[PDB]
């Protein structure tokens, strides 16, 4: 139903032979851009920023926490529909009632707050990763994900997206420097 | 000409999985790899031969190493695997079978056969058939056999 229109950016180079740690700028560009354009984050990435186009490491976690406040990137408010999902994420269970609450949670947040940015522990790396929830489809039960590791937006199943959310909200995987993990959104978006 | 292979790096905590990836991909070694916001997995591009280019995805099991259970979003589409243990610790070698069994329950080749899995005897600076296609005495600190083990895995992946 709810599908937002944003430009996709890969953190790989054009040939796909170079992998940059640009997940932070890519995801920030997704939630801040509009109507298939690109947000102007060039003042932050070009000005002698060692965390941009870096093949070894990305942006510092505490430095990224302050960057989100400057760009009006807010954490989603702790609502009751969010709390029920978060308690289900602590149990790592995805039954029908949880899946229905997940469907209504993602639908509500995408409608009222626009595309969401997920900061979570990486799946195949020691660091953190950032990806974006940009659409949802209740017919096929899939979520539209803007993951800069891929070459294009991807429709992923709900339980796969649910397992990604588990990394950011379950206490098993949260380290001492995972205080930035969670779901964010553009503070200037309005439906 | 271009191939994309996803390979899992699994094992117990403190055996050298992150160090092996950092040594092979970034030619780097240290005892504390700080965390940033950048990537979901590692990438290594290989000029395998004159007519083949191999892009090797290295997925560090990372936060799932203390619990030993594999999620689909992690292991999906995997075609190879490194199983790493520490030779200086006896308990870390014991859990190699527990990782190999959990690996054999989740991922498999398209024909149903098990995926090529290489056993890494890390910290080698300081056989039994359970399904492993090979074994290597590797050292992330001294850069020993890490590059050979990668080509040995890519070769077994290209056989299929
Ligand atoms: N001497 C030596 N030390 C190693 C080697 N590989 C890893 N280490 C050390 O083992 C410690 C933990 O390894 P780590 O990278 O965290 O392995 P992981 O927990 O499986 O990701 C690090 O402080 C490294 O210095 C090796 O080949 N030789
Ligand atoms: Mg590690």
């Amino acid at each position: 139903q709810i599908i937002h229109h944003r430009n996709f950016q890969s953190q790989f180079d054009t040939t796909g032979n170079t992998l940059y740690n640009n997940a932070w700028v890519c995801s920030l560009n997704v939630i801040k851009s509009r109507d298939g354009n690109n947000y102007s984050a060039l003042e932050d990435i070009t000005s002698d920023n060692q965390a941009f186009n870096n093949i070894l490491e990305g942006i510092d976690i505490i430095e990224c926490e302050n960057l989100l406040k400057e760009m009006n990137v807010q954490k989603i408010p702790e609502s009751s529909l969010f709390t029920n999902i978060k308690e289900a994420l602590q149990a790592e269970v995805f039954n029908s009632t949880v899946e229905d609450d997940f469907e209504s949670f993602i639908s509500y947040e995408l409608q009222n707050h626009g595309p969401l940015m997920l900061i979570r522990p990486s799946l195949g790396s020691e660091c953190l990763h950032a990806e974006c929830i940009v659409g949802y489809d209740s017919e096929v039960k899939k979520v539209l994900i803007y993951d800069s590791m891929n070459t294009s937006p991807e429709w992923q199943s709900n339980i796969d997206v649910y397992d990604k959310l588990t990394l950011a909200f379950n206490d098993k995987y949260k380290n001492e420097d995972c205080s930035i993990c969670g779901l964010y959104y553009d503070g200037v978006y309005e439906p | 000409r271009e191939h994309l292979f996803k390979v899992l790096v699994i094992g117990e905590l403190g055996v050298g999985k992150t160090s092996i990836i950092k040594r092979y991909v970034h030619q780097l070694f240290s005892q504390h790899y700080r965390a940033t916001i950048g990537v979901d997995f590692a990438l290594k591009v290989l000029n395998w031969d004159s007519r083949t280019l191999v892009r090797l995805q290295l997925w560090d099991i990372a936060g799932q190493e203390r619990f030993g259970n594999m999620t689909r979003v992690y292991y999906k589409e995997a075609v190879g695997a490194f199983v790493v243990f520490d030779i200086s610790r006896s308990s870390t070698f014991e859990a190699v079978l527990k990782w190999k069994s959990d690996l054999d329950s989740k991922v498999h080749l398209p024909n149903g056969s098990p995926i090529p899995a290489v056993l890494l005897a890390n910290k080698c600076d300081k056989d039994k058939e359970h399904g492993f296609a090979g074994w290597f005495e590797t050292s992330a600190k001294d850069n020993i056999n890490i590059e050979e083990a990668a080509r040995f895995l890519v070769e077994k992946i290209l056989v299929n």
